[PDB]
RNA sequence: AAACUUUCAACAACGGAUCUCUUGGUUCUGGCAUCGAUGAAGAACGCAGCGAAAUGCGAUAAGUAAUGUGAAUUGCAGAAAAUCAUCGAAUCUUUGAACGCACAUUGCGCCCGCCGGUAUUCCGGCGGGCAUGCCUGUUCGAGCGUCAU
RNA sequence: GUGUGAAUACAAACCAUGAAAGUGUGGCCUAUCGAUCCUUUAGUCCCUCGAAAUUUGAGGCUAGAGGUGCCAGAAAAGUUAC
RNA sequence: AUUAACGAGAUUCCCACUGUCCCUAUCUACUAUCUAGCGAAACCACAGCCAAGGGAACGGGCUUGGCAAAAUCAGCGGGGAAAGAAGACCCUGUUGAGCUUGACUCUAGUUUGACAUUGUGAAAA
RNA sequence: GCGAUGGCCAGAAAGUGGUGUUGACGCAAUGUGAUUUCUGCCCAGUGCUCUGAAUGUCAAAGUGAAGAAAUUCAACCAAGC
RNA sequence: GUCCCACCCAUACCCCGCCCUCAGGGUAGAAACGAUGCCCUGAGGAGUAGGCGGCCGUGGAGGUCAGUGACGAAGCCUAGGGCGUGAGCCCGGGUCGAACGGCCUCUAGUGCAGAUCUUGGUGGUAGUAGCAAAUACUUCAAUGAGAACUUGAAGGACCGAAGUGGGGAAAGGUUCCAUGUGAACAGCGGUUGGACAUGGGUUAGUCGAUCCUAAGCCAUAGGGAAGUUCCGUUUCAAAGGGGC
RNA sequence: UUAACUGAACGUGGGCAUUCGAAUGUAUCGACACUAGUGGGCCAUUUUUGGUAAGCAGAACUGGCGAUGCGGGAUGAACCG
RNA sequence: AGACUAAUCGAACCAUCUAGUAGCUGGUUACCGCCGAAGUUUCCCUCAGGAUAGCAGUGUCGACCUUCAGUUUUAUGAGGU
RNA sequence: CCGGGACCGAGGACCGCGCUCUGCAAGGAUGCUGGCGUAAUGGUCACCAGCGACCCGUCUUGAAACACGGACCAAGGAGUCAAGGUUUUGCGCGAGUGUUUGGGUGUAAAACCCGCACGCGUAAUGAAAGUGAACGUAGGUGAGAGCUUCGGCGCAUCAUCGACCGAUCCUGAUGUAUUCGGAUGGAUUUGAGUAGGAGCGUUAAGCCUUGGACCCGAAAGAUGGUGAACUAUGCUUGGAUAGG
RNA sequence: CCUAGUAACGGCGAGUGAAGCGGCAACAGCUCAAAUUUGAAAGCUGGCUUCGGCCCGCGUUGUAAUUUGGAGAGGAUGCUUUGGGCGAGGCUCCUUCUGAGUUCCCUGGAACGGGACGCCACAGAGGGUGAGAGCCCCGUAUAGUUGGAAGCCAAGCCUGUGUAAAGCUCCUUCGACGAGUCGAGUAGUUUGGGAAUGCUGCUCAAAAUGGGAGGUAAAUUUCUUCUAAAGCUAAAUACCGGCCAGAGACCGAUAGCGCACAAGUAGAGUGAUCGAAAGAUGAAAAGCACUUUGAAAAGAGGGUUAAAUAGCACGUGAAAUUGUUGAAAGGGAAGCGCUUGUGACCAGACUUGCGCCCGGCGGAUCAUCCGGUGUUCUCACCGGUGCACUCCGCCGGGCUCAGGCCA
């Protein structure tokens, strides 16, 4: 029963609520587990990063259009171009995905550029001491200042453009001939009209026969 | 703090401040919103005109994400520099260069004319942009060039 | 004036408040994943030198083996550790999903083997077995369902 | 000093009537009436059907109508001597 | 409608009979009573003499009068508007329930039609 | 009311059940209430029962028409009335 | 009835003291002040429902008081005091035995006369109602601290074979027997007891159960049901027993 | 708007007081915010309406009781102070 | 006979949903200080209840502006008791 | 102008108005004297006396009520917590603000540190497509605290006339994919707008909603189980009922 | 976490209500059907076996190898790839071990209290011991160490080898891909899902660049995105039910679980079920020997103890209610307010303190000066001086001032 100048009350308690209530209470003790678990795992992969190596991708929809972030896995094209075989790549560190597909240059050399200094700043310890490969590190260089956090070492190095630049005077490009709000406008009509226009068009050539 | 409350006060009174005619029942009116074409309804006309009825056509599946596009004006267009740079320009020590301004970089999609701008010449590059502030940008002496 | 009633005080009663205590609750957090036809959970009945209960145990019955510790247990008695910890070897009555058929009966059977009574057949004692659904395999079969000689 | 019903003066227009001036926004004045939701009409180079078009269909915006007489507006028959 | 027989059924009268009564009296046993032993409960704002007045219009208390002397036992049924039991009569509640119906809204069952189960023939325009 | 391919009834269903180890002198459902003497008139109303044409009403399925199609419109109808 | 004089007293009026509230001023070249203090002045004070402010008290937490205490903490009793308008605070005396308090913050399961409130305890009633159906007891003796209701003897009585007799079924479970007995119970008593305590007592080929089937219940084969399970009991089943 | 600067409305500039144009008071002016309880009333003077009337029912103004003690009316919610 | 179905029957008993809902009854716990009501308006299946306005408290803020007034006087209107 | 009596003595150097001016009765009591120096005064308790005094809580117009609850006492006993909202306090930062989803770190549920995103705010309006805020020193007039060089400058805020943005109605230019575009200026219109940002986080209080929701209280409704030892009816198998 | 109390649903009332993106935690990928091994069923269960194999059976109505759309198959092409065994060393696990007062004095029954003097501390967490104990005892901190089992990881070594198998670079061609299933209609239910979101029943019932989806029903034309009707898979997530463990601004015997106890017990009900009350002597039983009266229970003495009014009706021991003793009042209630009176019983105040003269006693600073320090830099302190017409204190006398109660 409302009385005063009150906003309309839409509190959703008129089920039993107190039968589903979550507090979080152990949220340092999760904390301190999930510590204790990271440095387990990091241990356990003595010598390799923790993570796996992602590459960049930009974000889906006209929000977020503006920003990159890291990616699922590198795609099968990628690893191609950067000369990793694809059953070799998730053995030392790298990211597969199967579905993502390059249809832009831009990516697809983001990510063979990425794939590459990942290439070239890997050290591979031979399968046996004994007898390493070609393709193994040659016991010379294997020592050297290691990363164990691919996600710092290999994060998004600008998710955004450049918010500011400066360009000399009579560089700055002549405007839009009939201005910027015009040509917006413009542009909307003809998306709005292109199929009126389109049927009338077709209707006045056939009106011959 | 319970040490704060009205209810300390309220001890050794009977009826604890909700009076003796009227005694502090359970629901008198009802419950919630009840009544609001009824008893109610002096409350919900004097406050919240329009309560009661449809108004507009329904949008199935509404994705938030096609209607962004988040609006600066000219005159906080000049506050997205950085102040160093941003001084030497108001005060004069380029008049060569001229600063390009990445609304889409800086979180804006669209360009509005709000303020007033100084005499110096700045390209913006913007998804949307008002006529007024265009027409500010022009007077200015930059452009705006849109980038999707 | 006593008695009686009432009031006040001291002491004594009745009762178990108050204070203080707490081998108990309650709540939060952390670690762990381990019941049962190799018979679980649960139930019944028993077991101690002297126990009714609780706890423990199962006719090896307030427990046996084994390991560790190292001198008790204790209410009394007794004796030459322990009502100790740990626990990998055993025992584990009648039951119970409960399994020969039953069960409101300590009821009634069948099979194998041994030991006695003259005994393959009856009686007695002892031991081991006999539920259902389904899977794989084995063997013995049914059907003009069907194939050759 | 909320609706509803009524009512009063003026502006935009384009009409009626009188030579005019003027009068006329229903009945000389005081009564003669009706929300939300839904539906049906009238209105336009109007808006939307959200991957893109055309045509149906549907949905919006503005103004009326279909009614709540318990008339600020629920959808509603009795009996109990058990 | 009548009806023999039957009836711890309802009703009127008659004979007999009697304490139902005129109109009460008397007797017996067991209580009550007193004692030894044992030993509750209901109820209880505080309490307990009235008259009138006023007052929530029927006072134990208030006002004004009458009055008024310890502590007690057996009876008693005027009063305590005495004790039971949050009135069952009446009304209110946007509180029920049992039952009824041509109330509103449904429903098991049932009836009929269609599709499927459902195949193989012939004949009739 | 019913002659079993049934009547009345039970069940969530059933290759289910009761009546039924039954068959009209039986089973089931009602009213009145020994014997005696009788039990009159009324079928408009509400029921129940019987016929659904010269008659009207109707759903789904099906048929025809228009449509680009969704659909719309027409005829046809079993039970029930 | 009218007129006159004096007198009586309300929490009203007037003067004074004090409390609080409200209002208006003063107070730093600070010899200065819980400046949230002090000093000066004026007015005002009813109150249910209700609002606000300030304070008192309780359990617990941080800081602090170099806090109190077995030479006596807390609690409790007190016709013994002091302070505060008040809620309350402090002290004296007694009892007692192990913890506790003040100050500023923090915190709450924080303040009771009621709710036919909850639990527990205890009154008047009150040594009161009452312990009165089933005919009934008496004498002597023994026992014993104690005898109407223990026992022996005698007398008087009742049940009067559809019994107050003798045995069973259900049900009970040791109440049966012996010995002993303080309290409790036997609505009086009690030496007595179906009570309490310590020990004993139930012997079957023939009496029953066990065997049989009845009404009926539960399986099986099958069929339903999401399923717990329902129907089914001979039913649409390849369902057994006799000899050499 | 008028025939017209001729009016209407709003102003510029200049002037008024040898006296801001009745009385009394000012023991309080205005704006805002948030919210409590209440939404059964009753009594009295005067004016009344219905009613035979009522310690009846219903209204207007004002004052009271409710919410209020104190003196008086012996006794009292409202009367007098 | 609405009888009986374990002292329970016009729908048994047990546990749970369940602390079911109640515009209705009862109760609602220290002190002092200051202020201090309403039973009336409009709407409501509204009439033992709500919302709404009024009455009340608290907190402020504004130049507390030289204004305000349940009053008189003067001048000037209206009324149909 | 003279007497007679009662109650009272607030303040605490001087200061001031003054007079009858070596002083005073003039901005509040001093002087002299006596008894006692303790239960004498005074306090507490018990009782008598004079006057006064109905039983509390509650509902109510009205209670001491012949209205209800209360025999008595001890202990327990009722506006809480969470989310959301609002206004007002106090804080931090401020066109920004919010570390604590998470990560780093640790003397390990603390404290400390980090940042991407995100929320709210910074822009509104319309159903929507969409468009989207300066003629003026961010306007003019009247007030307006405070400053002033005394001429005016004028905060907050109020009233008022304007200007700008969106929407709705009008028109309707240059143009043209000839059916699109919508310039210009005009509305008795309209908006929770602009017109030199105030918000974000947090703390406390009142209030609101949902929640058991201040505490106790229905008649009912539903789900799942347990009973025919009483009783009802029936089935199977038994038993019993003088004398006339 | 946010999206978001949003889109949407709703007698559009009450009310209800997701998802994509975005940040983070955690990240992991895979295998079948659909192909002829066809120059050799190459596969598997069971039994026997010296270990080499054998036999039966399953299986061609298809068990292995290859392939799973990310492809693959087939060809070229040149490179590249692989199996076993140790294993220092480290992390685990079990096990042995851990510093310092019981020193002196007082109180006490008992120091663990108070005072004095010491010590240890990577340990001053906790508990016990006759009262608050770091050093009396168990434990507590720290990495170590005694002995042992061998659970894991692992630097690096030792040693087979390309018949076979495996990856990559290019390619004409080929390129199998799940059916009463999708989809459609209708009905019911459900959802925010609105001309129908999922699910299910019934009816109809597919196709091969086909099919599904693209949040408004339909026809037509495009586009985008995946590839259903077969299957497996850590982690981040829920949960205190089970077994352990650590904690708390929680409760403190009517509280906290119903249960701190022989509590899901005693007891009730035919049954389903219902379901309590109940902790504390003392440090230690030292739990009262013995005498006496009594039938006994018990009493009176006596004893134990720090204490028995701590005596198994046991810490403390309130009120209601009761008994005794003492005081008082009472002519149909009592209680209470104001005010005296009587009686009883009491708290305070006072019993001095200030000054000034006159004597006695004692002391050594009292002014001043010198030096050294401090400090507010001119005010003190400490030493040396002083040395009695100073200064201070204590007695005796006199005087002054004030100071209690009632007048
Ligand atoms: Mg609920
Ligand atoms: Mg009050
Ligand atoms: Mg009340
Ligand atoms: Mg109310
Ligand atoms: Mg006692
Ligand atoms: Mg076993
Ligand atoms: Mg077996
Ligand atoms: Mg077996
Ligand atoms: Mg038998
Ligand atoms: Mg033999
Ligand atoms: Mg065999
Ligand atoms: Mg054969
Ligand atoms: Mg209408
Ligand atoms: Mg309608
Ligand atoms: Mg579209
Ligand atoms: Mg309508
Ligand atoms: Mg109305
Ligand atoms: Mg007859
Ligand atoms: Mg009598
Ligand atoms: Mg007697
Ligand atoms: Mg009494
Ligand atoms: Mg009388
Ligand atoms: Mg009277
Ligand atoms: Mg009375
Ligand atoms: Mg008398
Ligand atoms: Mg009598
Ligand atoms: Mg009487
Ligand atoms: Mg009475
Ligand atoms: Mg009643
Ligand atoms: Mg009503
Ligand atoms: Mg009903
Ligand atoms: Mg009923
Ligand atoms: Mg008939
Ligand atoms: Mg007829
Ligand atoms: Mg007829
Ligand atoms: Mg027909
Ligand atoms: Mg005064
Ligand atoms: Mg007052
Ligand atoms: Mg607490
Ligand atoms: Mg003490
Ligand atoms: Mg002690
Ligand atoms: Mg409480
Ligand atoms: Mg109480
Ligand atoms: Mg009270
Ligand atoms: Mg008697
Ligand atoms: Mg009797
Ligand atoms: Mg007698
Ligand atoms: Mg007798
Ligand atoms: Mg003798
Ligand atoms: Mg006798
Ligand atoms: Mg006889
Ligand atoms: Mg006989
Ligand atoms: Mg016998
Ligand atoms: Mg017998
Ligand atoms: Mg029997
Ligand atoms: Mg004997
Ligand atoms: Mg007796
Ligand atoms: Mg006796
Ligand atoms: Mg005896
Ligand atoms: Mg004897
Ligand atoms: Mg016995
Ligand atoms: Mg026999
Ligand atoms: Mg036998
Ligand atoms: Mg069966
Ligand atoms: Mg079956
Ligand atoms: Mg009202
Ligand atoms: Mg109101
Ligand atoms: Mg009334
Ligand atoms: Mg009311
Ligand atoms: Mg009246
Ligand atoms: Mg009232
Ligand atoms: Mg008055
Ligand atoms: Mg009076
Ligand atoms: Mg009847
Ligand atoms: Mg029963
Ligand atoms: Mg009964
Ligand atoms: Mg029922
Ligand atoms: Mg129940
Ligand atoms: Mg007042
Ligand atoms: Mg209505
Ligand atoms: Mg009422
Ligand atoms: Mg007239
Ligand atoms: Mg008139
Ligand atoms: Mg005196
Ligand atoms: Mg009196
Ligand atoms: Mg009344
Ligand atoms: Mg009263
Ligand atoms: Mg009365
Ligand atoms: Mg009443
Ligand atoms: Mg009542
Ligand atoms: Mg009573
Ligand atoms: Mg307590
Ligand atoms: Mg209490
Ligand atoms: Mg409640
Ligand atoms: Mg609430
Ligand atoms: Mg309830
Ligand atoms: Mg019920
Ligand atoms: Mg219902
Ligand atoms: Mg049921
Ligand atoms: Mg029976
Ligand atoms: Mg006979
Ligand atoms: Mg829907
Ligand atoms: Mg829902
Ligand atoms: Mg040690
Ligand atoms: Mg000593
Ligand atoms: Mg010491
Ligand atoms: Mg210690
Ligand atoms: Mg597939
Ligand atoms: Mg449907
Ligand atoms: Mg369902
Ligand atoms: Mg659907
Ligand atoms: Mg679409
Ligand atoms: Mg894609
Ligand atoms: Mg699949
Ligand atoms: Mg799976
Ligand atoms: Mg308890
Ligand atoms: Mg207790
Ligand atoms: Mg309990
Ligand atoms: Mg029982
Ligand atoms: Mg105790
Ligand atoms: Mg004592
Ligand atoms: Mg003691
Ligand atoms: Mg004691
Ligand atoms: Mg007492
Ligand atoms: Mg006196």
């Amino acid at each position: 029963a409302i009385k005063h100048n009150q906003q309309i009350p839409n509190n959703h308690f008129r089920k039993h609520w107190q039968r589903r209530v979550r507090c979080h209470f152990d949220q340092p003790g999760k904390k301190v587990t999930r510590r204790l678990a990271r440095r387990a795992k990091a241990a356990a992969l003595a010598p390799r990063p923790v993570d796996k190596l992602r590459p960049i991708v930009r974000c889906p929809t006209v929000k977020y259009n503006r920003r990159t972030r890291l990616g699922r896995g590198f795609t099968l094209e990628e690893l191609k171009a950067a000369g990793i075989p694809r059953l070799l790549a998730p053995t030392i560190g790298i990211a597969v995905d199967h579905r993502r597909k390059n249809l832009s240059e831009e990516s697809l050399a983001a990510n063979v550029q990425r794939l590459k200094d990942y290439k070239a700043r890997l050290i591979l310890f031979p399968r046996k001491s004994n007898k390493p490969k070609k393709a193994d590190t040659p016991k010379d260089q294997q020592t050297a200042e290691t990363t164990t956090s691919l996600r710092t070492s290999f994060g998004v190095e600008q998710p955004l453009a450049p918010g500011f630049t400066e360009i000399s005077k009579s560089e700055i490009p002549a405007g839009i001939e009939g201005g910027a709000y015009r040509a917006l406008r413009k542009a909307r009509s003809d998306a709005r009209l292109v199929g009126v226009r389109e049927k009338r068009a077709k209707e006045k050539a056939e009106a011959e026969a | 703090p319970t040490r704060f409350s009205k209810t300390r006060k309220h001890r050794g009174h009977v009826s604890a401040g909700k009076g003796r005619v009227g005694k502090h029942r359970k629901h008198p009116g009802g419950r919630g919103m009840a009544g609001g074409q009824h008893h109610h309804r002096t409350n919900l006309d004097k406050y919240h005109p329009g309560y009661f009825g449809k108004v507009g056509m329904r949008h199935f599946h509404l994705l938030r994400n096609h209607y962004w596009r988040p609006s600066i004006n000219i005159d906080k267009l000049w506050s997205l520099v950085p102040s160093d740079v941003r001084e030497q320009y108001l005060s004069g020590q380029k008049k060569d260069t001229a600063p390009v301004i990445d609304l889409l970089s800086h979180g804006y999609a669209k360009l509005l004319g709000k303020g007033r701008l100084p005499e110096i010449p700045v390209v913006v590059r913007a998804r949307y942009v008002s006529a007024e502030a265009e027409r500010k940008v022009k007077e200015a002496g930059g452009v705006v060039e849109l980038v999707a």
